[PDB]
DNA sequence: GGGGGGCGCCCGAACAGGGACTGT
DNA sequence: GTCCCTGTTCGGGCGCCC
């Protein structure tokens, strides 16, 4: 007997289009697809469902195995609606892919029509294949919730046995954290997947996550500019940290100078430029986590590899703000370094505060869509949206 | 017949009902054309007569195919259509000539009669009321799919689908493009057994009650399909008609383009900016517009180009697929896709302007990425690139864009006009440049402003602006230092927005004034462009300041 | 002459969202 | 707050197909 779910109110399923897919990801989805349906767990449909959701194909690490991906972010927005501080803390987090689960419960049939998707075909040689969910669906939000009971009783065994051990679920995800070595952890989470085995993305270490401070130049010679630029970028700070002071170093601009006039530091201004150096090196204030609010996301190219980010619910209030560094080398690929760089960070959000950003990507709408699932490695998919952001403040968190 | 397929299942939008719309009245050769039709179709069971116990009625009238002896039977449903519920379509694209592999053999087939052949479901045939007038008039509702209904695509290409795929399972290896009725059938056996296996899958779909004329059957070369022609090693384009008016209204001018675009996916070369420029303001279809002299000259090249003879070949996937980007000047491109050189599969040209500022890096850019995806759906796979630019200059660009952008796999070409950066911010400030602090300010009220600069060297300057913004401002005073300033220079400014635009990079730009600035960049040995915080009393940004704001601000 | 769905192309009308501005 | 500028989406023409 199935749980009754319902759309939020006054709120209509999705209606997204699918979009192309490689010849690749198309053969594995209509295998996978037309075994799924011989075991009951999808139903063709026709197109008097109204509603759509987009869905793909991701080759898991070096693998010949294919896993289906439904992009079920609109239909989650429109579904109906404590956290374990400590495992952002374990020395090791192995991620268990534990979807598979979901298709053992049955799905309400009166939400069945929402969880339409299509599959296409390569050059148009058929209208698109429609489909529909009999089991909870992986990838939607009320899957894990419905399933929640039963997820308890199957770990509960293997938590009692295991007290030390915490085990979180997100979705299609199971993180499981240990202060193990990584031997005997391994061992542990080959222990729980036998113990799963039962009942019908390797590896995380938290403890070793950077948070990226703000940062002032050193220099023996200032210039004009050197000074203008530093005044500037402390302005900015002024706003993340109230201490920040800029009257002095601001003296020196006084008049009106070439570039590259050299500008020998007078005290005051040597001095408030070390205290400002400090006030960079503390806690900001009054940033409280607020559940009901969405994370935010900021993302800046810094080049060569490198890629800043910063993770706020509100303007200058960041929860934390790091960094990603990657191959400084010739066959970079931006796109494949900045879906790389978001799954990273929706991966620190899950763990620290167990939700999903939004983020503000700073590439092209049309850039990003035409590669991004060629790079993809997630069973989830965080909301986004496109941003030419201002090079002022790819200036500002530069390292 | 009528296919023992199962109905779909539609009903009207909440709280609405069938339409009530007076039949409009027709000529005397349609009326006779529906009544032959209707008199048919009722022997059929595809209509029935309906009485008084029916409110409802929908416009009908007819159209002469394109056999040009047979009628087609429509029905204005406009209403009907407001008031039927959403489907989702299942027609995702149109299938591609170059996009087919060779075959061995092939067939084409069309279905006869194919909407009629398909059941409407019961609850719903009420609203389909229509009105033959005339012996007095005759009053019918649909048992079959009608044409001019919402609903009939979709469920029509849904239910083709249904009735092809256990002949699919069975047969993997017959490929079939399934495009409404049309059916291209292609296969590797020799012609005989191909022949068998034709007549299995015309006893298929007789089977669900789906006839394949001999008519429309066609057994040799060169097929016609889709709007070609697929002869055994190449395919064409059915021939091209261009109007050739002497005035011409934005309702020919849009036909005209339409044609052209239809064109360019065989025809290299061909180019529309000039012409859908006119399209711009003009409020009506009716409205005639004069050829400008270069929408004149484009036209006339294009004529030219349609003239040769052109085709295209299909896709062996043993081989990789390789595009080939041309620059045409005025933000026109035009590729060739091919896997053999100059054995082109197809064609096609980019030409959207995205952006007020814009430049030739970022529109080939926009190239790739469209024609990336135009391949992964016509042959399910990226292409490798021959681009005009060269490797330093893609390097260049994007080793200082403050974006993630990238591009697949390719190689140089020197075909020109190559594409290139046309001039380049310093990342270090010029020692011997003279500095430049601009500024502007403007008055919302009297739209009345200010730009003007003050140099380390001592001049100053400020020019007086009628009808204007801040931003407009900025922009203004970044231009005129770079009027005043020699080879080299170095300004500082605080608008982020003039910043912004400059640092991109820019060579075209909706805008008059940022052209104006950027045939400056272009002319300058080295500029350097610097930001301050405004109203920070950062001097010398504090002077121009002061200067620009008196009697403004 | 009047209808439908698909994809394409262009355009311009709504919006969304961020920066700059006012102030006896 | 307002105004400016830019980007998105979406609806409307035309092309092509059935
Ligand atoms: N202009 C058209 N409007 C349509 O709705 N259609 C639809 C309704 S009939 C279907 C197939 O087109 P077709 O020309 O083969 O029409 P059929 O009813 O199958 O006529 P034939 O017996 O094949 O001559 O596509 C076609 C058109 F050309
Ligand atoms: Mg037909």
């Amino acid at each position: 007997e199935t749980v009754p779910v319902k759309l939020k109110p006054g709120m209509d399923g999705p209606k997204v289009k699918q979009w192309p897919l490689t010849e690749e990801k198309i053969k594995a989805l209509v295998e996978i697809c037309t075994e799924m349906e011989k075991e009951g767990k999808i139903s063709k449909i026709g197109p008097e469902n109204p509603y759509n959701t987009p869905v793909f194909a991701i080759k898991k690490k070096d693998s010949t195995k294919w896993r289906k991906l439904v992009d079920f972010r609109e239909l989650n927005k429109r579904t109906q609606d404590p956290h374990p501080a400590g495992l952002k803390k374990k020395k090791s987090v192995t991620v268990l892919d534990v979807g598979d689960a979901y298709f053992s419960v049955p799905l309400d049939e009166d939400f069945r029509k929402y969880t339409a998707f299509t599959i296409p075909s390569i050059n148009n040689e058929t209208p698109g294949i429609r489909y529909q969910y009999n089991v909870l669906p992986q990838g939607w939000k009320g899957s894990p919730a419905i399933f929640q009971s039963s997820m308890t009783k199957i770990l509960e065994p293997f938590r009692k046995q295991n007290p030390d051990i915490v085990i979180y679920q997100y979705m299609d995800d199971l993180y499981v954290g240990s202060d193990l070595e990584i031997g005997q952890h391994r061992t542990k989470i080959e222990e729980l997947r036998q113990h799963l085995l039962r009942w019908g993305g390797y590896e995380l270490h938290p403890d070793k996550w950077t948070v990226q401070p703000i940062v002032l130049p050193e220099k023996d010679s200032w210039t004009v500019n050197d000074i203008q630029k530093l005044v500037g970028k402390l302005n900015w700070a002024s706003q993340i940290y109230p201490g920040i002071k800029v009257r002095q170093l601001s003296k020196l601009l006084r008049g009106t100078k070439a570039l590259t006039e050299v500008i020998p530091l007078t005290e005051e201004a040597e001095l408030e430029l070390a205290e400002n150096r400090e006030i960079l090196k503390e806690p900001v204030h009054g940033v409280y986590y607020d559940p009901s609010k969405d994370l935010i996301a900021e993302i800046q190219k810094q080049g060569q590899g490198q890629w800043t980010y910063q993770i706020y619910q509100e303007p200058f209030k960041n929860l934390k703000t790091g960094k990603y560094a990657r191959m400084r080398g010739a066959h970079t690929n931006d796109v494949k370094q900045l879906t790389e760089a978001v799954q990273k960070i929706t991966t620190e959000s899950i763990v620290i505060w167990g939700k999903t950003p939004k983020f503000k990507l700073p590439i092209q709408k049309e850039t990003w869509e035409t590669w991004w699932t060629e790079y993809w490695q997630a069973t989830w998919i965080p909301e986004w949206e496109f941003v030419n952001t201002p090079p002022l403040v790819k200036l500002w968190y530069q390292l | 017949p009528i296919s023992p397929i199962e109905t779909v299942p539609v009903k009207l939008k909440p709280g609405m009902d069938g339409p009530k719309v007076k039949q409009w009245p027709l000529t005397e050769e349609k009326i006779k054309a529906l009544v032959e039709i209707c008199t048919e179709m009722e022997k059929e069971g595809k209509i029935s007569k309906i009485g008084p116990e029916n409110p409802y009625n929908t416009p009908v009238f007819a159209i002469k195919k394109k056999d040009s002896t047979k009628w087609r039977k429509l029905v204005d449903f406009r209403e009907l259509n407001k008031r039927t519920q959403d489907f989702w379509e299942v027609q995702l694209g149109i299938p591609h000539p170059a996009g087919l592999k060779k075959k061995k053999s092939v067939t084409v087939l069309d279905v006869g009669d194919a909407y009629f052949s398909v059941p409407l479901d019961e609850d719903f045939r009420k609203y389909t009321a229509f009105t033959i007038p005339s012996t007095p008039g005759i009053r019918y509702q649909y048992n079959v799919l009608p044409q001019g209904w919402k609903g009939s695509p979709a469920i029509f290409q849904s239910s083709m689908t249904k009735i092809l795929e256990p002949f699919r399972k069975q047969n993997p290896d017959i490929v079939i493009y399934q495009y409404m009725d049309d059916l291209y059938v292609g296969s590797d056996l020799e012609i005989g057994q191909h022949r068998t296996k034709i007549e299995e899958l015309r006893q298929h779909l007789l089977r669900w009650g789906l006839t394949t004329p001999d008519k429309k059957h066609q057994k040799e070369p060169p097929f016609l399909w889709m709007g070609y022609e697929l002869h055994p090693d190449k395919w064409t384009v059915q021939p091209i008609v261009l109007p050739e008016k002497d005035s011409w209204t934005v309702n020919d001018i849009c036909k005209l383009v339409g044609k052209l675009n239809w064109a360019s996916q065989i025809y290299p070369g061909i180019k529309v900016r000039q012409l859908s420029k006119l399209l711009r303001g003009t409020k009506a279809l009716t409205e005639v517009i004069p050829l400008t002299e270069e929408a004149e000259l484009e036209l006339a090249e294009n004529r030219e180009i349609l003239k040769e003879p052109v085709h295209g070949v299909y896709y062996d996937p043993s081989k990789d697929l390789i595009a080939e980007i041309q620059k045409q000047g005025q933000g026109q491109w035009t590729y060739q896709i091919y896997q053999e050189p100059f054995k082109n599969l197809k064609t096609g040209k980019y030409a959207r302007m995205r952006g007020a500022h814009t430049n030739d890096v970022k529109q080939l850019t926009e190239a790739v990425q469209k024609i990336t995806t135009e391949s992964i759906v016509i042959w399910g796979k990226t292409p490798k690139f021959k681009l005009p630019i060269q490797k330093e200059t893609w390097e260049t660009w994007w080793t200082e864009y403050w974006q993630a952008t990238w591009i697949p796999e390719w190689e140089f070409v020197n075909t020109p006009p190559l594409v290139k950066l046309w001039y380049q911010l310093e990342k270090e400030p010029i020692v011997g440049a003279e500095t430049f602090y601009v500024d502007g300010a403007a008055n919302r009220e009297t739209k009345l402003g200010k730009a003007g600069y003050v140099t380390n060297r001592g001049r100053q300057k400020v020019v007086t602006l009628t009808d204007t913004t801040n931003q407009k401002t900025e922009l203004q005073a970044i231009y005129l230092a770079l009027q005043d300033s020699g080879l080299e220079v170095n300004i500082v400014t605080d608008s982020q927005y003039a910043l912004g635009i400059i640092q991109a990079q820019p060579d075209q730009s909706e805008s008059e004034l940022v052209n104006q600035i950027i045939e400056q960049l272009i002319k300058k040995e080295k500029v350097y462009l610097a930001w301050v915080p405004a109203h920070k009393g950062i001097g010398g940004n504090e002077q121009v300041d002061k200067l620009v704001s008196a009697g403004i601000r």
